[PDB]
């Protein structure tokens, strides 16, 4: 979660370099924007209700919260 | 010698979401012929009553991704 390169297929160590991230090989997106879970420490927003988008996946049964979590290699 | 660029696009009218693909012809920037030459995308300008943006890493915050340039 310290690592620009989260949730995607590459490397923890990395570099910021003009034609982008350094540590990024392949990665998946919904609407163009990266399929990720919600871990880390900016996860708080509860949107309409008073629950919190990863306790919300979880009440449906949700495992494949993101890339990382379906074991895709 | 130095020569002034020629700035062109494939077609005029544009679907929004589509893809665009921009020419530049400066010979000013052929400085090795073995290999390809990279130039940053900040040159251009992007001038519109939406905005003004560079359409790079200079522009409006969120602007870079909103072209998703490939390459970068």
């Amino acid at each position: 979660n310290s690592k620009a390169t989260d949730d995607a297929v590459g490397s923890a160590t990395t570099q910021s370099l003009s034609f982008g991230e350094l540590g990024r090989l392949l990665d998946v997106t919904f609407d163009d924007v990266i399929w990720s879970t919600p871990d880390g420490a900016n996860n708080t927003a509860t949107g309409n209700d008073s629950d919190t988008c990863s306790t919300e996946l979880s009440n449906a049964g949700i495992t494949d919260t993101g890339l990382g979590a379906t074991g895709f290699t | 010698d130095l020569r002034n660029g020629v700035l062109q696009s494939d077609k005029s009218v544009y679907i929004i979401g589509s893809d665009m693909i921009l020419t530049l012809i400066e010979p000013d920037f052929d400085l090795d012929n073995d290999s390809a030459e990279t130039y940053d995308l900040d040159l251009i300008e992007w001038d519109s009553d939406a905005a003004t943006t560079t359409m790079g890493n200079k522009g409006v915050t969120g602007a870079a991704a909103a072209f998703d340039p490939e390459p970068t």
